[PDB]
Formats: C-alpha cells, sequence, structure tokens
C-alpha cells in the first residue's frame, strides 16, 4: 500500500535483481615537509 | 590516567566518544573532542575617494625572508615545469632550500643559484638524476655558479650524494630521441660492460652513455646523427668522435645476446 | 552478465539452454520456434532467453 512493492523470496534467491556494490579507496603517500614522511608499513603498538 | 589502575592506556573509542580502561571499563573525561588577511576590492562606490584608489588596500609586508622563500619557490616550480618534474622533487627541492635558507651560510650568492642547486641535488636523491647542463638550459645560471654553488651545498648541509652511473640517463636518452625498447636495452648494456670492463678511465659518464646511444642507434634501422647525439646529450661532437674512436675496438663483446644486428 | 542458472519466476533450469538458442538462430529460426524447440512453455523463461545480453562476451575481449 502507499507506493510500495512486494517482492518474490525465492525470486531474490535466483538472482532476482542481485547486485554488487564497488567502493574505492585511494590514499596517496605524501612526503612532503622537513620530516613527515608516512611510510606504508603495518603499524605496531610498540611505536606508532 | 584511569583511577584504581597505575600505568594504564586507554583505549580511545571515536565510535562510541569515550575513553575506556582495558582492566575495568571506567571512564575519564565524559566525552571526546573531534597569519594575515587580504583587502580585496571595494563593491560599493562609497569606499572610493575624491581621486579613487578606494581608500583600503592590503599592505603585504609579511617580513623579508618569507618574501624571498616565496619567490624562491616561484622560481623552482616555474623552473621543475620546464622540463616536467614530478611534483615530489619540487617539494624535496623546497624541504632543501628551506633548510639551506635556515641554515645560513650561502646569503653571499644568489638565491637562483642556491634554488637550482637544490634542483640538482633532488633530483640526484630520487636516482633519477639530470646533467648539469638540462638544469642550465632551464635556468638563468652558468655552469660554473651552479657547479661552486652545488660544491658549497654538499660542503655546507652536510649530506653525501650517490656518485651519477651510466644506466640512469639512458632511459631518458633514448626516449627523448623516440628509440624503441631493444635499442634501450642493448644501449644499457653497453654502457655498464664499457664501464666495468675498463675502456674508459676517467672519462665523464655522459659521454660514454651518448658513445653507447650511438653504437645502438648506428646498427639498426634508425640511425641518429652526431649533432642530433650532442643535441640531446649536450656532450660536443668531439667527445663522441674521442669515445666512438676509443670504444671502436672490442665491438662485439659489449652488445648483447641478441640484438637483431 | 550471463544467462542466469534458473528462471526467476518458477525455477526451470535455464543456464544450459543459451548456447543451443543461439545455434538456433544461426540455424535461422524465428526465435518463437526456437523457444519452443527448447520446451520452454511458460513465458516466464521465454522472458529468459529472449531477453537476455551476453555481456560476458564482451568483458572477455579486454586482457586478464
Ligand atoms: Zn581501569
Ligand atoms: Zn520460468
Amino acid at each position: 500500500q502507499e507506493d510500495s512493492v512486494i517482492m518474490n523470496r525465492s525470486a531474490v534467491d535466483r538472482g532476482f535483481f542481485r547486485s554488487v556494490f564497488y567502493r574505492s579507496y585511494k590514499e596517496q603517500e605524501s612526503k612532503k615537509g622537513f620530516d613527515q614522511e608516512e611510510v606504508f608499513e603495518k603499524p605496531t603498538r610498540e611505536t606508532c | 590516567t584511569c583511577p584504581n589502575h597505575p600505568d594504564a592506556i586507554l583505549v580511545e573509542d571515536y565510535r562510541a566518544g569515550d575513553m575506556i580502561c582495558p582492566e575495568c571499563g571506567l571512564v575519564v573525561g565524559d566525552r571526546v573532542i573531534d597569519l594575515s588577511t587580504m583587502i580585496g576590492k571595494g563593491t560599493g562606490a562609497a569606499s572610493f575617494d575624491e581621486f579613487g584608489n578606494s581608500k583600503y588596500q592590503n599592505r603585504r609586508t609579511m617580513s623579508s625572508s618569507d618574501r624571498a622563500m616565496m619567490n624562491a619557490f616561484k622560481e623552482i616550480t616555474t623552473m621543475a615545469d620546464r622540463i616536467n618534474l614530478p611534483r615530489n622533487i619540487v617539494d624535496r627541492t623546497n624541504n632543501l632550500f628551506k633548510q639551506v635558507y635556515e641554515q645560513k651560510s650561502l646569503k653571499g650568492r644568489a638565491n637562483d643559484a642556491i634554488a637550482s642547486a637544490c634542483l640538482y641535488i633532488a633530483c640526484r636523491q630520487e636516482g633519477v638524476p639530470r646533467t648539469f647542463k638540462e638544469i642550465c638550459a632551464v635556468s638563468r645560471i652558468s655552469k660554473k655558479e651552479i657547479g661552486r654553488c652545488f660544491k658549497l651545498i654538499l660542503k655546507a648541509l652536510e649530506t653525501s650524494v650517490d656518485l651519477i652511473t651510466t644506466g640512469d640517463f639512458m632511459s631518458r636518452f633514448c626516449s627523448n630521441l623516440c628509440l624503441p625498447k631493444q635499442v634501450q636495452m642493448a644501449a644499457t648494456h653497453i654502457a655498464r660492460k664499457a664501464v666495468e670492463l675498463d675502456l674508459v678511465p676517467g672519462r665523464s659518464p655522459i659521454s660514454v652513455a651518448a658513445a653507447a646511444i650511438y653504437m645502438a642507434s648506428q646498427a639498426s634501422a634508425e640511425k641518429r646523427t652526431q649533432k642530433e647525439i650532442g643535441d640531446i646529450a649536450g656532450v660536443a661532437d668531439v667527445t663522441i668522435r674521442q669515445s666512438y674512436r676509443l670504444i671502436y675496438p672490442r665491438a662485439p663483446d659489449l652488445f648483447p645476446t641478441d640484438f637483431k644486428f | 552478465m550471463i544467462i542466469p542458472v534458473r528462471c526467476f519466476t518458477c525455477g526451470k533450469i535455464v543456464g544450459n539452454k543459451w548456447e543451443a538458442y543461439l545455434g538456433l538462430l544461426q540455424a535461422e529460426y524465428t526465435e518463437g520456434d526456437a523457444l519452443d524447440a527448447l520446451g520452454l512453455k511458460r513465458y516466464c523463461c521465454r522472458r529468459m532467453l529472449l531477453a537476455h545480453v551476453d555481456l560476458i562476451e564482451k568483458l572477455l575481449n579486454y586482457a586478464p
């Protein structure tokens, strides 16, 4: 009611309107500055 | 800073908004958190004087040293854009210039000389060195002054730079001469073999690099004249003939395994 | 992107019926007779085979 849709669960299980959502996250190593470099490394809790 | 727990680090919860203890869960601190101006042009005419001039304008004092650094950075950007350098080398050049300018030892030389010297240092330190003549082409400064300034920068700022090898210039020379990948590999192999086998005592790496270019050029369908080699390398045609006539014996040994002669 | 394994509505297998359907289009048959030669009686499976795009053939052109 009021502009809504009943959907077939079995159809959706069979691939009806199934889709994927790619998101991309971008990061660069901006070593500009005197000593403000950010090298790509696994950060352990000892340093950092 | 957790009570009842001396020497306890607090996990900062940027989602829950608290500072939380990994032994008992108390919270210290109720919540977590997280120079100049320009005077523009007047809109209304009520700010204009009888002679105009709007009576309100930017004084732009900003010290002398900051003005000098700004002009130097402008010169560095417009110099590095001419040979199309990536901005990492530009930022490294700015870093070296700021360290030199705050070192306070090179006031007696033109800022443009320190600028081009820092450009040469930054080009050296990224493993993609340019020749002195290439910097001199895009700079208003002679090779003598840039050499002396480079000598004073290395003496004063106390750093070490890697010695140039021939293989660094090979890709730029071949690509700017529009030569394919096989010519690149053959010329690089020729240059490195001529360096290691010792045919060229004390010869400049730029001369033997252009000699390896002439090697790879005068063996295939495409051929490059001495004048073009001197145009792209900056070494004189006499220096190319000197390197030619001194590298010409033992030619097949310098070549790689396959080249399609 | 590729032919579905099952019809969304009923559940009849239509994954194996794509290639042969294309063969029946290569054998100068009409699409209705090509569907009727496969046993796709209900119009849901006729919707499946008749209105499908083989975009995977487009994707295969690019290098892996
Ligand atoms: Zn605690
Ligand atoms: Zn069906």
